[PDB]
């Protein structure tokens, strides 16, 4: 019942800039490990007795800390080094973990390619129409799609979901998905999937025609 | 080094057990072998461990639910966790260390729920230079699927997105893209795996 706070949750640094996360224990701990955790592979110790390197540890890291205070730096940050760090500790029982802090990758605001989709012949031969639309490669993470059928937004029934920080350009991209009953959908005419970035002042609009 | 396994779905109240097969290093010569899982939300969680010698150490937390144990001869050991709620849905890691050194195994995913194993529905996303090309994956439970492009020859340009959950059942979707001038000309299709049904669909996307 030992707990570790990091902070922040999230942080993005530009490469070649210094970084630094913080790990603060409700109690006095002795020791503490890091952890780094990328996108779709397994935990990996990054620290250990709160400032010792493993091999295979860039010494571009370097971790320090005492009582309730530690930290992990970044002398000068590298792109291969955006994933997500924890601390745990194991001076009380049980081991506890931080909740993680996420270093997001800062670089230039990239605009969104998007795409959209007509429901699918086998599945409106299910009573189904999804319709789906996706936002390839931007940044800022931050972004809002906006559904619109006839005109008129589409407001719920929507399901979004976002890829991690892409490991080869730094971007993002989300997928927003419209479910309705092939009834409702062969109701309606123009499908319209409207996305709002910080890449462009009006939204970036796609849409097709059930015709 | 470390592959863990074990059946996906286990129903609450009963056990939940996963094997760890090392390679190339007798799991009685020395380290420290532990079980950790990864709650959704990504929470860390130590489980236990067990030394080169059959003794163990467990997550006080834990203590009255788990039990770790291995069979020399074979090199592997086990984990076993009693009387599992939906709170124990989470991803199990075995691993290995010493003061110097760790090794992690792939992960796989245990999901503790009533709900009944449901088979995937693989739809075609085709358009309304580069073409986006899709391909929906939903009404299945539990997770993990798979899915690859061309049977991965086409995995650069590829945007798998996270699964989302509604009404006890996961959606997720999937997407590529190639030269204007590559599709329709050539066959472009998504494959899609969920063991949990033994389901392996593939669909071509259709102009």
């Amino acid at each position: 019942e030992l707990v570790m706070t990091q902070t922040p949750a999230i942080m993005s640094a530009s490469p070649g800039e210094k970084v630094t996360m913080t790990c603060s224990a409700s109690s006095s701990v002795s020791s503490v490990h890091w952890y780094q955790q990328k996108s779709g592979t397994s935990p990996k110790r990054w620290i250990y007795d709160t400032s010792k390197l493993p091999s295979g540890v860039p010494g571009r890291f370097s971790g320090s800390g005492s009582g309730t205070s530690y930290s992990l730096t970044i002398s000068s940050m590298e792109a291969e080094d955006a994933a997500t760090y924890y601390c745990q500790q194991w001076s009380s029982n049980p081991p506890t973990f931080g909740a993680g802090t996420k270093l997001e990758v800062k670089r230039a605001d990239a605009a969104p390619t998007v795409s959209i989709f007509p429901p699918s012949s086998e599945q409106l031969t299910s009573g189904g129409a999804s319709v789906v639309c996706f936002l390839n490669n931007f940044y800022p993470k931050d972004i809002n799609v906006k559904w619109k059928i006839d005109g008129s937004e589409r407001q719920n029934g929507v399901l979004n979901s976002w890829t991690d920080q892409d490991s080869k350009d730094s971007t993002y991209s989300m997928s927003s998905t419209l479910t309705l009953t092939k009834d409702e959908y062969e109701r309606h005419n123009s499908y319209t999937c409207e996305a709002t970035h910080k890449t462009s002042t009006s939204p970036i609009v796609k849409s097709f025609n059930r015709n | 080094q470390l592959l863990e396994s074990g059946p996906d779905l286990v129903k609450p109240s009963q056990s939940l057990s996963l094997t760890c097969t090392v390679t190339g290093y007798s799991i009685t010569s020395g380290y420290n072998w532990h079980w950790i899982r990864q709650f959704p939300g990504n929470k860390l969680e130590w489980m236990g461990y067990i030394h080169y010698r059959g003794t163990t150490n467990y997550n006080t937390s834990l203590k009255s639910r788990i039990s770790i144990t291995r069979d020399s001869s074979k090199n592997q050991f086990f984990l076993q966790l009693n009387s599992v709620t939906t709170e124990d849905t989470a991803t199990y890691y075995c691993a290995c260390d010493d003061f110097y050194s760790d090794y992690w195994g792939q992960g796989t995913i245990v999901t503790v729920s009533s709900a009944k194993t449901t088979p995937p529905s693989v739809y075609p996303l085709a358009p309304g230079s580069m073409v986006t090309l899709g391909c929906l994956v939903k009404g299945y439970f539990p997770e993990p699927v798979t899915v690859t492009w061309n049977s991965g020859s086409l995995s650069s340009g590829v945007h798998t997105f996270p699964a989302v959950l509604q009404s006890d059942l996961y959606t997720l979707s999937s997407s590529v893209t190639v030269p204007s001038s590559t599709w329709p000309s050539e066959t472009v299709t998504c494959n899609v795996a969920h063991p949990a049904s033994s389901t392996k669909v593939d669909k071509k996307i259709v102009p």
